């Protein structure tokens, strides 16, 4: 799933993964949309012609000029074509646009048809075709069937079924704030409240666990240090402030690695980051050791790989 | 968005704690300015005991009117200053150790004698309890020697003649920006200024004064000095101390009621059982 | 209209060059006197932060209003 | 010139620094003309504007109501006072402060901070059926 | 039954002349006792008008309640 | 308590019990709603003074209380007086200590069961809730029947 408002945008998100994922592994990522603007299918487009992705996705959208029927039909050609890739050899993997087409469209045409159904203005087909299409997206012999999971709540409504099925339905769910963007940084996805089950707890290893909890603990136990401390002052700042400000600021500011996103749009290098300087940089060098690192010259490096060459030659 | 409860509950929380958030914001500026651009009194008391101790050696050695005080016939007490709102801890350790220092050091055979001052004298003494012989009235943030002429013009009849020989100066002190520790120390008796009495004068040991003019002029100077320097940390521990309490208690205390806001949350989903009495009406 | 309420979607980069990058900075003015202004009831004695806010904004904003049938060009 | 430091201490902060050398400030007897090389002599200083030479040829009248002088080996520690007391002042204190607090005393301080505060604690601490509607 | 809302249709002039003209108690009393219980809910609000109206508006109807042998003859 | 059960029940019989979740929620000893409703025989020609007088200092002094949380709950014990500590002190002891076992209701818990009497528990509110027996504390009027649990394990512990 996904979450929060603005900050990355789709530019990011296509152009960093339809050339990092294309040839880091074998398979087609598509997309699709259902309840867009008229306007945008001629400007949004026209990215396409930017990061060379209309060769390899097909953007199935139906606008919203039809009705309910009419435009909340793309359920076939996702499921329809995105079966004969990845039941051959590579990979298929999809993009949802909202669930305002699904939802009003399913809860309006089967509430209006003369029926009863659920309650709280909602439909009785919500845990069939969330719960019949949420564990579709799995992986098979041939080939994983990835998703990604657009679903909109409805202005975080825990009563009716967005929350219930947006959360109970999909796995893993990252929020993007406007103050990971707002500073002038590259990845907008904040690190608070965009984890799985897997990934921070006791079921990977000594690296994610190493580095989650590090990670976590330095970065909730240091954002305490700079903003609830800037309203008395400075004078009782002692190694903890010191060493919590300057390795959350320089690793926070500097683990934002570019991807190939701003390669043919920017300017802009960085290729893909590794997980061995991510995982092996981010929990030693990161908490007190090797302080040379400042926030102009580490800025733009490919995760803990390009910022130790950046101390010592710039 | 509210409902009813919800939107008294939520504009009184908002204006509530913009209140607190500006009024703790005012209260930690101007204590923290005019605590650190007043925190520095310790000319008259640095320059009055340290220059009648480091020469009294010579001059105060045979006669000392400071030595006996008064005679031993009553206790005398004090009361800590608070005229600013929200003083913190100044009304328990005011009178916990007012009334246990004047019941514990009076009970023995001993009277009362306390010198009310500020806004907390006239509540704390005579509205309470104990003994009410002068009470200074306005006082404020601005102390100075001029106005504060009651407790030494009231107190030098009852220390110097025979009444109270041994006192307790109970007053809210601070040694740090948020300790606020009330310290009650024996005054009106004997200073035992001996920062440098152990060696003789040097230069020439003589001048135009006496025992009465070094032992008087030196206690008013000394307790002026001391009493008016020291009264400082009761406004910049009330003031501190409501600032620093309305800052953190207005982010844990009446913002947990904005808390209940979010089961307002659930309370739309109440909206949705409206429609279902048109299932017996408009639905049919 | 409202201080922050009334928004479009194009803003004033869609017009000419001089209300651009010239003639676009109402969120700072009214954000910054609205907001450092509202706030002096408990908190008083602005320093020269605040002061320069109430006369640049209430003077700019009162000011460079239009009124009620007022033909701009 | 310069020579001693003859710094003046107020009753609160410090009232005058640096050094001194020909100060020809009136003593307790009356009108006396010292400079550098006096001994240790502490008299009174009263009210009235005394030229005396600071630092760099600097001859300023320092006036002011109370003054003690207090002079060392070499020293010049002039501890002066706000307001001197003589006649009434604090004659008064006795009578004022114990009439006025025999019966009953008020007292109403500045309290720039506090005293904007009452149309929002007293109209917002009011109405109790909203505030307290909290189930156990 | 609470003061305030209990609202007569005729009001005073369905009774006599010591009736209606010695109702006094009504604006006055309902109204200034009121004032004292919600005035006070700051640090002791009190001065000469919170406590002297209260011993004649509060304290005298304080007193004058109907139990449950309530006779007016 | 808004269905039929609720109206139909409060007005065709006798009493109106109810069983509040804030004496069960809170570990006292009888899990009851003793402040919804009562018999006939409380008001003051078939009551008394022990009952008249019982139940207006305990109706006054838990309605302060209780309603006293807009004023001493977000304020805290700043703007407090001899109401909050009076009130609390005897509320709060009359309210803790007034509940007791039943024999069954001793075995289902883990304190012991002692029959009390009316003149303990009718003469006990007039020195709990005015001064005389107010000297005792949170520990000593949990588990207490009347006078003889609140005064021995309170003079005794």
């Amino acid at each position: 799933g996904l979450f929060g408002g603005a900050g990355v945008g789709k530019t990011v998100n296509m152009m960093e993964l339809i050339r990092n994922i294309a040839i880091e592994h074998s398979g087609y990522s598509v997309f699709a949309g259902v309840g867009e603007r008229t306007r945008e299918g001629n400007d949004f487009y026209h990215e396409m012609t930017d990061s060379n992705v209309i060769d390899k996705v097909s953007l199935v959208y139906g606008q919203m000029n039809e009705p309910p029927g009419n435009r909340l039909r793309v359920a076939l050609t996702g499921l329809t074509m995105a079966e004969k890739f990845r039941d051959e050899g590579r990979d298929v993997l999809l993009f949802v646009d909202n669930i305002y087409r699904y939802t009003l469209a399913g809860t309006e045409v089967s509430a209006l048809l003369g029926r009863m159904p659920s309650a709280v203005g909602y439909q009785p087909t919500l845990a069939e075709e969330m719960g019949v299409l949420q564990e579709r997206i799995t992986s098979t012999k041939t080939g994983s069937i990835t998703s990604v999971q657009a679903v909109y709540v409805p202005a975080d409504d825990l009563t009716d079924p967005s929350p219930a099925t947006t959360f109970a339905h999909l796995d893993a769910t990252v929020v993007l704030s406007r103050q990971i963007a707002s500073l002038g940084i590259y990845p907008a996805v904040d690190p608070l409240d965009s984890t799985s089950r897997q990934l921070d707890p006791l079921v990977v290893g000594q690296e994610h666990y190493d580095t989650a909890r590090g990670v976590q603990s330095i970065l909730q136990r240091y954002q305490e240090l700079k903003d609830i401390i800037a309203i008395l002052g400075m004078d009782e700042l002692s190694e903890e402030d010191k060493l919590v400000v300057a390795r959350a600021r320089k690793i926070q500011r500097f683990l934002s690695q570019p991807f190939f996103v701003a390669e043919v749009f920017t300017g802009s290098p960085g290729k893909y980051v590794s997980l061995k300087d991510t995982i092996r940089g981010f929990k030693g060098i990161m908490e007190g050791e090797y302080d040379h690192l400042p926030e102009q010259a580490f800025y733009m490096v490919g995760s803990i790989e390009e910022a130790v060459e950046k101390a010592k030659k710039l | 968005a509210g409902a009813k409860d919800i939107r008294s509950k939520i504009a009184s929380v908002q204006n509530t704690q913009k209140i607190t958030k500006a009024m703790e914001m005012v209260a930690a500026s101007k204590m923290r300015k005019s605590q650190d651009r007043m925190a520095a009194s310790r000319p008259y008391a640095e320059t009055m005991r340290k220059v009648i101790g480091h020469l009294a050696h010579g001059n105060l050695e045979y006669k000392h009117p400071y030595l006996e005080d008064r005679d031993v016939k009553r206790v005398g007490y004090l009361v800590v200053s608070t005229d600013r709102g929200l003083a913190g801890g100044l009304n328990i350790n005011l009178f916990k150790k007012l009334l246990a220092e004047m019941k514990t050091w009076t009970d023995k055979g001993v009277q009362a004698d306390l010198a009310m001052i500020g806004s907390k004298g006239v509540s704390f003494f005579n509205s309470v309890g104990g003994n009410v012989v002068a009470q200074v009235t306005g006082m404020g943030d601005n102390p100075s020697l001029s106005e504060l002429i009651g407790p030494v013009k009231v107190m030098l009849q009852a220390y110097d003649e025979g009444r109270l020989d041994k006192l307790y100066i109970v007053s809210n002190k601070f040694i740090n920006t948020m300790s606020q520790v009330p310290t009650i120390s024996q005054l009106l008796p004997l200073p035992a200024s001996d920062d440098d009495d152990l060696k003789h004068k040097s230069w020439d040991y003589l001048y135009e004064p006496d025992p009465k003019a070094l032992l008087d002029t030196l206690l008013r100077r000394y307790v002026e000095s001391q009493v008016y320097q020291g009264v400082v940390e009761n406004l910049a521990s009330e003031q501190a101390a409501r600032m620093v309490a309305m800052k953190a208690a207005t982010d844990n205390g009446g913002s947990l009621i904005k808390e209940l806001q979010l089961v307002y949350n659930k309370a739309r989903q109440a909206s949705i059982t409206q429609e279902l009495t048109e299932i017996v009406s408009g639905a049919a | 209209v409202n201080p922050g309420i009334s928004v479009s979607r194009v803003g004033g980069a869609a017009q000419t060059k001089i209300m651009k990058k010239l003639s676009g900075g109402i969120r700072t003015a009214l954000a910054q006197y609205r907001e450092l202004a509202a706030f002096s009831q408990f908190a008083s004695d602005l320093d020269d932060a605040t002061r320069n806010q109430l006369d640049h904004g209430q003077k700019v904003t009162e000011l460079l209003k239009q009124k009620q049938y007022a033909p701009m060009s | 010139a310069m020579t001693y430091h003859l710094d003046v201490v107020s009753a609160e902060q410090q009232m005058f620094s640096g050094l001194v050398e020909k100060i020809q400030v009136t003593g307790s007897e009356g009108e006396l003309g010292i400079y550098p090389g006096h001994a240790p002599l502490l008299t009174a200083i009263k009210p009235g504007m005394i030229r005396i030479v600071k630092q760099h040829g600097h001859e300023e009248f320092i006036y002011l109501s109370g003054g003690i002088l207090e002079v060392q080996p070499g020293n010049v520690t002039v501890l002066a006072d706000t307001a001197i007391r003589g006649q009434d002042l604090d004659e008064a204190r006795a009578m004022e402060a114990k009439r006025k607090a025999e019966e009953h005393i008020s007292s109403s301080h500045g309290d720039v901070d506090y005293a904007q505060a009452s149309a929002e604690l007293a109209k917002a601490i009011a109405q109790l059926r909203v505030i307290e509607l909290t189930k156990k």
